[PDB]
């Protein structure tokens, strides 16, 4: 990676011990963070590795739009990492091991924040559509399964599905993950898994509303 | 059955049983030859999840 290559001369000049002085064990150094979405001051900033997510967002991004209480969800490490809700983002650190423990993964340290005014299902469906548009098509699981998940999420956005289809979509994502040539399939399966895990009630509510107004 | 009362009495006495209660000729008691459509439910394997074939 560009950042990995670029930090190397400074590491050689100042020593590896200086770089390992920052951050926790096995998560050492400093990291570039891109905070975007529903923040007052979206920006790129370099900061110590194991910074709390809330502390980074408030200190550098100017806080969440409408205040910290207005926060709904955060994608911590780019589109390929599962989302986490406010309760997890309250006291979570920003490094590989702590974010893996929060069932997300550090990823590329790209924080995308969403307040309680955004359709989280729509955002996840847009990400899945991106992954459908970006797959190379070489291996069948990624190709066909990501197309399938894109169609299912498009139906989910309107509530045109049934509650039994949520578990089927979960199984489809599991069938994609770990069976592809590269990690694009995993990177498409994980956001769906996170959305299901943390907002199944919202999907069911949307399905009930659509069924009620369509009869 | 379109049988006269006297013939019914004679056949009942001859057989020793009451024939009218259990007749061997079908009448309007049978079902209509035109029926409403059925629905025919599905079996236990029609689930959308947790239904891997290797487990059944
Ligand atoms: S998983 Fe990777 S190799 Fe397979 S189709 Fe998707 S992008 Fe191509």
């Amino acid at each position: 990676n560009v950042e990995t290559v670029a930090v190397s001369p400074t590491i050689c000049r100042r020593g590896g011990a200086w770089f390992a002085s920052f951050g926790r064990e096995r998560n050492s150094g400093t990291k570039l963070f891109n905070i975007s979405g529903h923040v007052n001051h979206p920006c790129t900033v370099e900061e110590e590795m194991s910074v709390p997510l809330k502390e980074l967002i408030e200190k550098h991004a100017g806080g969440v739009i409408g205040g910290w209480d207005n926060l709904l969800a955060v994608i911590p490490g780019g589109s390929s990492t599962p989302l986490i809700p406010k309760s997890v983002c309250e006291t979570v650190l920003m490094d590989f091991d702590a974010l893996v423990q929060a069932q997300t993964g550090l990823g590329t340290a790209a924080v995308i924040v969403m307040d309680r005014s955004t359709d989280i299902v729509k955002a996840i469906a847009r990400l899945i559509e991106f992954y459908k548009h970006e797959s190379c098509g070489q291996c069948t699981p990624c190709r066909e399964g990501v197309d399938w998940m894109n169609k299912v999420m498009a139906r989910f956005v309107k509530g045109d599905a049934r509650p039994a289809e949520i578990d089927s979509l979960w199984e489809i994502s599991k069938q994609i993950e770990g069976h592809t040539i590269c990690a694009l399939g995993d990177g498409a399966a994980w956001p769906v898994q996170g959305l299901i895990r943390h907002f199944r009630p919202e999907l069911e509510e949307r399905m009930q509303q659509f069924a009620l107004q369509h009869q | 059955a379109s049988a006269t009362r006297v013939i019914q009495l004679l056949r009942n006495w001859a057989s020793g049983r009451d024939l009218q209660a259990k007749l061997q000729l079908r009448y309007q008691e049978i079902s209509k030859r035109t029926q409403p459509p059925p629905k025919l439910p599905v079996g236990p394997s029609h689930k959308l999840s947790n239904n891997y074939y290797c487990t059944r």
